[PDB]
């Protein structure tokens, strides 16, 4: 005998089965590093998919800046990817994408935005996954990162007393012009040109947790200074994204499925008899690779031209940071003898000293790019690597889905679509088996002349009923989705009273989703509800465990008898379901736990969702 | 060790001590300081500003508790609830829950005709008192339906809802009809056009035939399936067009299939499957079948067979200007290829309205006949037959329910054995102070309960059973729950062999002494009741401590003592080759352990 | 117990293949009376200690 567990796949359908051919969602295991060989290979890469050759050295650095913008050359094998942006045509399809909307559309977005921002405390800059430290030269949360930052402007120059985002952004202005910067160390102080590099240092990060692929080997970690900035134009992006019927990117689920289906039923609604329609399910490749900062300055300038210069500065500050920005190298090369009984170990900084030792590979990786090295890093001075203005990317794409002309109409063939961040899905119109190819050559060179590249290897089609989109595979019917998210005790521990709430309300929202039905909720909540009891070292009263916590569990228990009100976190039992997730356990138990056992857990006269007695600060 | 932060004033004003029973506690703390302070601490007064500062959380609850759960069904798309919503409707599956709003009819209709279908399936057990015992099962059928005890020989007529059930047991009334068909599922009519019957043999394997028939002449219908209209012509055994109005795939193809069928067109009426010739039973237990529904049947099974009629039927490549109204072998509402004589649109075709009302005759299979033949309803048309919980309802007459099953079997069985009791002479308690357990071994309700146990190894069962009832009788400690629970093995003779520590049935379920069961559970505290499957039982008697005394209703040979860890851990079969004064641990259920001594 | 090991011993004994350190072993136990019962395996001494007739153990190896 033998096994494929595939036939499955003949007699059903793909929407029912897909979900076995992924893992489990969870923390990856791969451990997908950031080394130098990483850092050096994605640099040049993008050098080269800049198709020019053209420099211009500065005056703050007296370095060269490769400006791969308006000055496209290498035409020959072109269906690789590009970067040199033309801004015609940018500004051609921002333009057509007021029309449709709108004219005082843009204002309008705006307007909201800046009010939006005014009302704004500084303190929200703590809500970050990571950023880089400027002083300790690290990678931290937010709040740890400010507090450095707050605590060595008051050690140099006095305290910040601004308490909002507009005076913070001024004083980083100022902090730019400062010459001497002091701050506590193991204190120190430094110069104009050493903080400045810093603020514009920029670190890669190993983390990528996530369904689908783990393409964010080397994620970005900036630092704090551009963190607002790139807020602001991120809010803004997003005020205008939400208007757009093709973007799924700020929500997904419910409404994008509403979006999915309203879009198919408006095109089938749009054409006629004698028009045949198809699909075709795109991956944007390099997506950071070839998103240019100097595009986006002149979008942002095209869009504000009629509001107030407020927000003309503001909005471009961001862009001409990433502009310039240094690239932090990994932990450098290594050396060894032979038998490699020996092994130097060297920093990035001086492999430029030894580049006669390493070996071809590295060395042909090396010498081109020494000379934008200035002490251990790399002055890119375009691209975008982080994981940034999505939603500006998302705009772009829009606009690049929202152009139609009278070549098209004359031939009677048209286009329209979604596009997520990176990803997307086309629908294209016509009439003939062969006009369909025009409409898809015209689509994809509007696309490539202003970087934004598709994968031939990646990016498939076929007739309109079948095509897939951020992992919800849509057919016919029976939308299948795969973003099944979970929480995480051991990475994230907060208290023994939040994190249960907090799964329960994760499990409700992946139902909501699709993601989930009942008896697999059902499941994933006898897992987590373990998961927890494991973490935080608790279990039952009718279990015969010997572990700390029960000890005295084991002896004052006898001493109540509504054993169904205790708690999760005292030898407590499970009371809610499926139609019981938005409350609480507690809310859920409190009528029920013995008069002594409630008082004694609801005592604000303790040495410490609903505020237990149950917190670890 | 200590990572929890703490006050330090407010820790000694609750005179918290370190190391109470070893465990430190701690300013810094532990975690355990918490249970140490929730289980033996301070007690406060706040619950009434714990539910007004958590108003929303406690009014969300309130809400929730203020529901009235109903029913759910699988299905598909043809402030308060957003709360649930979740856990209200998926795209698969809903449920009918409600808050305020109640209105008990179209449930009425589902139990109408749930009943009907059941009925009249009742009556497809004989070849000739057909009619005779539908009709009885009907008179001998009432409802409480609705809030009106209502007989079932009424509400046939008064309702007006067209469905297979429903007229095929009408017709046997002399009841009005509304023109109306059913073929299966579907639902059809007709619009113009007659013709007569006429007959055609098909193939079977190759080499045998079977006879079919159809109409020669043409005539135009309505189709109709589950959000899907259509129209179309049958013309001499062929379907010659057709439309469609309701866009869904599974629906639209089940539907055409079905119209089809109805026309008899494809080649699989010339031949037929090689899967059909594996049965070529185009017949019930005892009765025929003809080829349309067997035919049908073998759709049931798989898609696939749907996909290969669907082939017979020829398929093409669509031309210019066609692709709005074209078709796809998957219901593809438009595609670069469909099927011959196909059209495709949008909107449901509007169903027409027949007001002349007639009656029709029953046959030997119940088919029921208007005129020139043409079948209106049948039995063949119907689902399986599906158990499904009846309330409100009265059967009375013969075949109204089986209502019997091994777990009923067994509950009357331990009915019985309590009702014996009957606080008298000649009952267990007189036995048990008699001290006569050998009448035990004989009584009557053991006999009855015999042919429900476990054939194979009922020898030792009894064996077990009678030691145990006789350990228990002879010291005079006992317990009357145990007892009873094994009482219906002491009837076979004892055996040697190897015991487990189960009890099996019949029916492949078990129980287990010293333990609780769905089947069968009691508890102290409440020892005047036996629970079987959640069916609380009373006792006819009162007792306080002839059940206390449980220490020999786990075991055969030993007693319970005291509890001690020093003693090893063993098995029910080692017990063989244990001596005396030698006590040993033993799980006696789930995470249960408890020491035993012999004798 | 003491039936088992007389038997084992005539088994052992009239033949000729025998293996002396199972005799050693069970001799102890033919001294009683023969009787019925079941053989669980393993020879029990007064102390919850037993020996095996064929496998090494603790007690005898």
């Amino acid at each position: 005998m033998e096994i494929n567990p595939y036939l499955m796949f003949l007699n059903n359908d793909v929407t029912s089965l897909i979900s076995t051919t992924y893992p489990y969602t969870g923390p990856p295991p791969m451990s997908h590093g950031s080394s130098t060989k990483y850092t050096l290979e994605t640099i040049k890469r993008t050098y080269d998919y800049s198709r020019t050759s053209v420099e211009k050295t500065s005056k703050v650095f007296n370095i060269p800046r490769r400006k791969f913008c308006n000055c496209l050359e290498d035409k020959d094998e072109l269906v690789k990817p590009t970067g040199n942006v033309d801004i015609s045509s940018l500004l051609g399809l921002a333009e057509m994408m007021e029309k449709r909307m709108g004219e005082g559309f843009f204002k309008h977005c705006v307007m909201e935005a800046e009010t939006e921002i005014l009302k704004m405390h500084f303190s929200r800059l703590t809500e970050g996954r990571q950023t880089y430290d400027w002083t300790s030269e690290r990678n931290m949360p937010a709040a740890t990162a400010l507090q450095l930052t707050v605590d060595a402007i008051k050690e140099t120059e006095g305290p910040f007393k601004g308490t909002t985002m507009l005076e913070y952004c001024n004083k980083m202005i100022e902090m730019l012009d400062w010459k001497e910067i002091k701050f506590k160390k193991v204190i120190d102080s430094i110069k104009h040109d050493e903080f400045l590099i810093r603020a514009l240092t920029i670190n890669t990060m190993a983390k990528d947790g996530e369904r689908g692929k783990l393409q964010r080997r080397a994620i970005a970690t900036p630092g704090m200074i551009v963190r607002p900035f790139s807020k602001i134009v991120e809010t803004v992006a997003q005020k205008i994204c939400e208007k757009l019927k093709e973007s799924g990117l700020p929500v997904g689920g419910n409404e994008k499925k509403a979006k999915l289906k309203t879009t198919v039923t408006s095109l089938n609604a749009r054409m006629n008899s004698d028009q045949f329609a198809v699909n075709i399910t795109g991956d944007n490749s390099k997506w950071n690779e070839c998103q240019q900062p100097e595009a986006y300055l002149a979008l942002l300038a095209y869009i504000t031209k009629d509001s107030s210069d407020l927000m003309k500065d503001l909005c471009s500050v961001a862009p001409v940071l990433f502009c310039n920005k240094f690239v932090k190298l990994g932990q450098g090369i290594r050396l060894s003898n032979k038998r490699k009984t020996k092994e130097v170990i060297i920093k990035a900084e001086k492999m430029g000293k030894y580049k006669n030792l390493m070996r071809e590979e590295y060395k042909n990786l090396f010498e081109p790019l020494e000379k934008y090295i200035q002490k251990d890093v790399c002055f890119l001075p375009g691209g975008m690597l982080m994981g940034m203005f999505n939603m500006l990317s998302t705009v772009l794409g829009v606009s690049t889905l929202c152009y139609m002309d009278e070549e098209l109409k004359a031939k009677g063939c048209f286009w329209t679509g979604l596009q997520s961040s990176d990803d997307f899905v086309l629908f294209a119109v016509a009439s003939n088996w062969s006009n369909i190819h025009w409409t898809i050559r015209r689509f994809n060179a509007v696309c490539k002349l202003i970087g934004i590249n598709m994968s031939l290897e990646k990016s498939y089609g076929s007739l309109p009923e079948l095509f897939e989109f951020t992992s919800m595979f849509f057919d016919g019917e029976f939308v299948s989705n795969l973003a099944m998210e979970l929480p995480a005790f051991t990475t994230a521990g907060v208290n023994e009273g939040v994190d249960f709430t907090a799964a329960m309300s994760i499990i409700k929202t992946n139902m909501i989703n699709n993601s989930l039905s009942p008896s697999t909720a059902l499941m994933a909540l006898r897992i987590c509800l373990q998961e927890f009891r494991a973490t935080y070292r608790v279990h039952p009263w009718d279990s015969r465990v010997k572990g700390g916590r029960m000890k005295i569990i084991n002896e004052f228990i006898k001493t109540i008898e509504n054993k169904d009100g205790l708690l999760i976190a005292d030898g407590g039992k499970l009371m809610n379901n499926i139609s019981t997730l938005h409350i609480p356990e507690e809310v859920l138990k409190f009528e029920k736990m013995d008069e002594q056992y409630r008082n004694r857990v609801f005592n604000p006269k303790n040495p410490f969702a609903v505020v237990s007695t149950h917190s670890f600060r | 060790k200590f990572p929890i932060i703490a006050n330090k004033r407010m820790l000694e004003e609750a005179q918290i001590p370190k190391e109470h029973n070893n465990v430190a506690l701690w300013v810094l703390a532990s975690a355990s300081c918490i249970n140490y302070w929730n289980f033996c601490g301070p007690c406060v007064n706040n619950s009434e500003v714990i539910k007004e500062v958590y108003k929303s959380r406690f009014g969300r609850l309130e809400r929730r508790k203020e529901i009235m759960w109903k029913e759910l069904r699988f299905t598909l798309v043809d402030p308060e609830r957003m709360e649930l919503i979740h856990a209200l409707g998926g795209e698969t599956w809903i449920q009918e829950a409600n808050t305020a709003g109640i209105s008990n009819v179209d449930q009425r209709k589902n139990d109408i005709r749930a009943v009907c279908r059941k009925v009249c399936l009742a009556a497809n057990a004989s070849i000739m008192n057909a009619k005779s015992k539908l009709v009885e099962y009907i008179k001998s059928t009432s409802m409480r339906i609705g809030e009106t005890e209502r007989k079932l020989e009424e509400l046939i007529l008064e309702t007006d809802d067209v469905s297979p059930e429903v007229t095929l047991c009408k017709s046997a009334l002399g009841g009005q009809l509304g023109k109306t068909l059913s073929f299966g599922p579907m639902l059809l009519k007709k619009i113009s056009g007659s013709g007569v019957k006429v007959k055609d043999t098909v193939y079977i394997q190759g080499v045998r035939a079977v006879q079919f028939e159809y109409w020669s002449e043409q005539e135009e219908f309505y189709g109709e399936y589950k959000s899907a209209t259509a129209l179309f012509s049958r013309k001499e055994r062929s379907l010659e067009w057709i439309t469609i109005g309701g866009g869904i795939n599974e629906d639209r193809k089940r539907l055409l299939a079905m119209c089809m069928i109805f026309c008899r067109d494809g080649d699989y009426f010339k031949d037929a499957p090689a899967t059909i010739t594996m049965a070529d039973l185009s017949t019930k237990l005892g009765r025929e079948i003809p080829y349309q529904y067997v035919m049908m049947n073998w759709i049931q099974k798989s898609e696939d067979n749907l996909e290969a009629l669907l082939y017979s039927r020829g398929i093409v490549e669509t031309n210019p200007g066609k692709m709005g109204s074209s078709m796809g072998i998957d219901g593809s509402k438009r595609a670069i290829k469909s099927l011959r004589a196909v059209t495709i649109q949008s909107g449901k075709i509007d169903m027409p309205e027949s007001k002349e009302k007639i009656h029709l005759e029953l046959s030997d299979n119940l088919e029921a006949f208007d005129s020139s033949g043409r079948i209106v309803a049948t039995i063949l048309d119907l689902p399986s037959d599906k158990k499904v919980t009846f309330q409100d309802v009265s059967f009375q007459h013969p075949d109204l329910a089986v209502l019997r099953d091994e777990k009923t079997a067994i509950t009357k069985g331990y009915e019985a054995l309590i009702k014996r009791l009957g606080t008298g002479d000649n009952d267990i308690p007189s036995l048990i102070a008699k001290k006569d357990y050998l009448s035990l071994y004989n009584l009557p309700e053991v006999k009855l309960m015999a042919p429900l146990i476990r054939p194979n190894r009922k020898g030792v069962y009894s064996r077990v059973a009678r030691k145990l009832v006789s350990t228990q009788v002879t010291t005079g400690h006992y317990s009357l729950h145990e007892l009873i629970k094994v009482l219906p093995f002491t009837y076979f003779a004892p055996k040697q062999g190897m015991f487990e520590g189960r009890l099996f049935f019949s029916n492949d379920s078990f129980v287990e002494p010293g333990v609780n069961n769905n089947v069968f559970s009691w508890s102290k505290a409440d020892s005047s009741k036996i629970y079987c499957h959640g069916i609380a039982i009373r006792v006819p008697l009162v007792v306080g401590d002839e059940h206390m005394d449980t220490s020999l209703a786990l075991l055969e040979g030993f007693s319970v003592c005291e509890n001690d860890p020093r003693a090893p851990m063993v098995t029910r079969q080692d017990l063989i080759d244990v001596g005396f004064g030698q006590k040993v641990r033993l799980f006696v259920g789930q995470g249960s352990v408890r020491t035993f001594k012999r004798t």
